[PDB]
């Protein structure tokens, strides 16, 4: 099937019409996405087939057809953009400056953007346009504003 | 069953809409993988 690396839907025929459950990215051969999209199962590629190659539900993140291939890493100083790849909508950028959740294992990015369920997976990129991680596993906050950890797997 | 579909390049834009707030939440991470806030 398709394996040009960029940014793609996850879809499902299984409710009403065609629905988006979420987004992911494909590097290096790798689609890369979150936990809580998939649950795990299979994906097709057109005629092709994907299958899982790594997964944690702690860390709520899945690779298909190798090893987590994303690590560069938010500096901690500077504004990031969210790939924001809304349902029905089109592929948009988005820039903000993160924020941080702090957690008795040490300290991670944040971004404070609000967008549906099946924008979740959705890449977050550094200057270069380098992955640092995905959107879609957060809180929601005091006046029902979301915000994401900028979540990011570890290359072996 | 579920599928993928090409939605963009990955490319830093110059002029991209600026927008959010950068918060400082202490957060938890549960065993299923959710994050709460602590206070
Ligand atoms: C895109 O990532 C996610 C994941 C889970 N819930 C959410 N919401 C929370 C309530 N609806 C708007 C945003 N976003």
């Amino acid at each position: 099937g398709e394996t040009t690396d960029g940014v793609y839907r996850v879809m499902t025929r299984r409710l009403l019409g065609s629905t988006q459950v979420g987004v992911g990215v494909m590097q290096e051969g790798v689609f890369h996405t979150m936990w809580h999209v998939t649950k795990g199962a299979a994906l097709r590629s057109g005629e092709g087939r994907l299958d899982p190659y790594w997964g944690d539900v702690k860390q709520d993140l899945v690779s298909y057809c190798g090893p987590w291939k994303l690590d560069a890493a938010w500096d901690g100083l500077s504004e990031v953009q969210l790939l924001a790849v809304p349902p029905g909508e089109r592929a948009k950028n988005i820039q903000t400056l993160p924020g941080i959740f702090k957690t008795k294992d040490g300290d991670i990015g944040a971004v404070a953007l609000d967008y549906p369920a099946g924008t979740s997976g959705s890449p977050i990129l550094d200057k270069c346009g380098r992955v640092i991680g995905l959107y879609g596993n957060g809180v929601v906050i005091k006046n029902g504003s979301y915000v994401s950890a900028i979540t990011q797997g570890k290359r072996e | 069953d579920m599928y993928i579909e090409r939605a963009g390049d990955i490319t830093w834009e110059k002029d991209a809409e600026v927008t959010g707030n950068s918060p400082r939440l202490d957060v938890a991470l549960d065993e299923s993988g959710d994050f709460s806030l602590v206070e």
